[PDB]
RNA sequence: CUUUAAAUCCUUUAACGAGGAUCCAUUGGAGGGCAAGUCUGGUGCCAGCAGCCGCGGUAAUUCCAGCUCCAAUAGCGUAUA
């Protein structure tokens, strides 16, 4: 007997229809619009929203004025407000079922960098996230699938060790400066 | 390219003295002129083919093939229709099918799943349509679920305006005409089901014919 | 002829031509970007039935 | 039509008796009883009668089963008998179609 | 159901067991005959030795010959008939050369126009047939 | 430098390290099911393809090769319970 974890689970689900036009076009449109890598990421976001919707339907099945329904409904509502895809005016459990997948794709770090104004295009935003140039509250992020919170949207900025945000110049700039000093002396 | 009506309903809609198709559906008046609904429902009434199938008649010399065309009509916020036409060519068949489907359009109401919040989105009860051996059953669904079905009742429920369904079928579903007609019958049977939200006695509103007897005599013989 | 049922006859007698030297194809994220580009945002509102990408009639 | 001969993979055989099931048997002129099979285009386009001349396809993985290629009527038979392609123990016996 | 009594579970259970035995798939999967007469014996792949190469004919509506081999097994030694899939791969198979046979597609059933063959070969001489087709690997010498 | 019994791995970090950024992304398909050529050359019920319907008869939308493309993507195909 060894002391390991042995706990893991899938985060994406394969749809039953492999080849039909409309859902393929809709997923391909979402991949092109938000600049994602492959269909597994949008399937992962759909899987997470499906699990959230299943939990919301399970809470809405149980009758009013119960302790566990109110407790889990307020917990899930507070988490879904604090992740940034809900509003405090819409503070009800029956509005969870009306959410769409684009709302979950809005709070991704790549599109948040693209919409804040730190990159030209959304693909430029993704190759900025993968490049380690920015930070979220004095700590850099490399992963484009970094979901942000409502209080964490304002604090995103360039990292210290980056030529875009002020710091040491990169390899190609130093190589060109060395070439210029070699050609000059 | 003008419209010359043959029934008094066509003229009475033509002179803008019938406001909507709702009282035609209320008084259960038959529709025989296809340009009335084109006068009422305009740019939002879209159509597409479902299946074109050939049938054969055996004669002395060779085989004669006539093409049968199916089509669905209906706007995304209510009414929906269906029509079947067969002809020797494809263009005549699709034009006759489009005309006959536009002529025969049913209304549908929408209900709620548990909580009556916002606009209605689903079928208010369990309805069943049957023709041949084809069975189809419609269940009310929670909001944001989406239509889960075969592709052809998915298309028909998109033209019906309902976006939340749970379906269950039985029989030979490969016959597209009977499956489409059974789903159309299941959609059209949603009014012959007395829920307790309309148990009050209705007030009998005024019939169009007797109200515009004077205009009918003034216009036509 | 030789004989009727010879193994590897057509592929043995098939003319042997090689590949054409070309650049590499874009793989990964930009393949999906170009696919979305060509499929959605470089279209014109035509009429009739749509044409397949391999139509070379 | 044209007088084609045997090549590397073909020999000659003499059909003896009639059998069904799309198969029939013959003695090749090497002296081996072979069981040939009618191959596609000689089934009902052309018929085969008793004791005729048949080009035979061979096998590179066994020697128990043969094939069929063509057929010769009377003048092709005496033409290939003129050069000599069979042992003299076998007899053509003036095979043709009866009048 | 027909028996709708409040204290009836046994008749439902025994009738369901009997009508489950009156089936084909449940009869096949739960008897020793369908696995005892199975050449693979509940195995997906198997090795064997080729002895003869026999070309079997096609069915009625199409006309061809089909290249096949006669394979004896190692674990139980019975004689089966395999089928080399691709075009011109019989030249790689010599007398007494070990192969790797597998299933043919329809779970112990004849597939297509080949009569009486339920197996096909995957690898020969401990190398895949696909690599011999594509010119990737060479047979050992 | 850190880690560790000593390492190694990860991270921190010097000096190096990419224009066709040759530091070169494969696997199964293109008749219907089922997304995607009646393109070109060769064989001619032969070779073979095909889970099913079926495709090949000297003009193959299905075979053998090239180009184009479609599906998933460091993954894809086959056989079995």
């Amino acid at each position: 007997p060894v002391a390991r974890s042995w706990v893991c689970r899938k985060t994406y689900v394969t749809p039953r229809r492999p080849f039909e036009k409309s859902r393929l076009d809709q997923e391909l449109k979402l991949i092109g619009e938000y600049g994602l890598r492959n269909k597994r990421e949008v399937w992962r976001v759909k899987f997470t929203l499906a699990k959230i919707r299943k939990a919301a339907r399970e809470l809405l099945t149980l009758d009013e004025k119960d302790p566990r329904r109110l407790f889990e409904g307020n917990a899930l509502l507070r988490r879904l407000v604090r992740i940034g895809v809900l509003d405090e005016g819409k503070m009800k459990l029956d509005y969870i079922l009306g959410l769409k997948i684009e709302d979950f794709l809005e709070r991704r770090l790549q599109t948040q960098v693209f919409k804040l104004g730190l990159a030209k295009s959304i693909h430029h935003a993704r190759v900025l996230i993968r490049q380690r140039h920015i930070r979220v509250r004095k700590q850099v992020v490399n992963i484009p699938s970094f979901i942000v919170r409502l209080d964490s949207q304002k604090h995103i900025d360039f990292s210290l060790r980056s030529p875009y945000g002020g710091g040491r110049p990169g390899r190609v700039k130093r190589k060109n400066a060395k070439k210029g000093q070699g050609g000059a002396g | 390219k003008e419209w010359l009506p043959v029934t008094k309903l066509g003229r009475l809609v033509k002179d803008m003295k019938i406001k909507s198709l709702e009282e035609i559906y209320l008084f259960s008046l038959p529709i025989k002129e296809s340009e009335i609904i084109d006068f009422f429902l305009g740019a939002s009434l879209k159509d597409e083919v479902l299946k074109i199938m050939p049938v054969q008649k055996q004669t002395r010399a060779g085989q004669r093939t006539r093409f049968k065309a199916f089509v669905a009509i209906g706007d995304y916020n209510g009414h929906v229709g269906l029509g079947v036409k067969c002809s020797k060519e494809v263009a005549t068949a699709i034009r006759g099918a489009i005309i006959l489907a536009k002529l025969s359009i049913v209304p549908v109401r929408r209900g709620y799943w548990g909580n009556k919040i916002g606009k209605p989105h689903t079928v208010p009860c369990k309805v069943t349509g049957r023709c041949g051996s084809v069975l189809v059953r419609l269940i009310p669904a929670p909001r944001g679920t989406g239509i889960v079905s075969a592709p052809v009742p998915k298309k028909l429920l998109m033209m019906a305006g309902i976006d939340d369904c749970y379906t269950s079928a039985r029989g030979c579903t490969a016959t597209l005409g009977n499956f489409a007609k059974a789903t159309f019958d299941a959609i059209s049977k949603t009014y012959s089901y007395l829920t307790p939200d309309l148990w009050k006695e209705t007030v009998f509103t005024k019939s169009p014919y007797q109200e515009f007897t004077d205009h009918l005599v003034k216009t036509h013989t | 002829h030789g004989s009727l049922a010879r193994v590897g006859k057509v592929r043995g007698q098939t003319l042997k031509v090689a590949k054409q030297e070309k650049k590499k194809k874009r793989t990964g994220r930009a393949k999906r970007r170009m696919q979305y580009n060509r499929r959605f945002v470089n279209v014109v509102p035509t009429f009739g039935k749509k044409k397949g990408p391999n139509a070379n009639s | 039509r044209e007088l084609v001969f045997k090549e590397d993979g073909q020999e000659y055989a003499q059909v003896i008796k009639m059998l069904g099931n799309g198969r029939l048997e013959a003695m090749c002129f090497d002296g081996v009883k072979r069981l040939c099979h009618i191959r596609g285009k000689l089934r009902k386009k052309v018929w085969i009668n008793t004791s005729d001349i048949i080009l035979v396809g061979l096998r590179d993985y066994q020697d128990n089963k043969a094939d069929v290629i063509l057929k010769y009527n009377a003048d092709e038979a005496r033409s290939l008998k003129a050069y000599g392609e069979l042992p003299e123990h076998a007899k053509i016996n003036e095979t043709d179609t009866f009048g | 159901g027909k028996c709708r009594g409040l204290r009836t579970a046994r008749k439902l259970r025994s009738h369901r067991r009997d009508q489950k035995w009156h089936d084909k798939q449940y009869k096949k999967a739960h008897l020793g005959t369908a696995l005892k007469a199975n050449p693979f014996g509940g195995a997906s792949h198997a090795k064997g030795i080729v002895l003869e190469k026999v070309g079997v004919e096609a069915k009625q509506p199409n006309s061809a010959i089909r290249k096949c081999v006669r394979v004896q097994l190692i674990k139980n030694g019975k004689k089966i008939t395999a089928f080399v899939p691709n075009d011109g791969c019989l030249n790689f198979i010599e007398e007494n050369d070990e192969v790797l046979v597998a299933g043919f597609g329809r779970k112990g059933h004849a597939v297509g126009d080949i009569p009486g063959v339920r197996f096909k070969v995957v690898k020969v001489a401990n190398v895949s047939l696909l690599a011999l087709y594509k010119g990737k690997k060479e047979r050992p010498r």
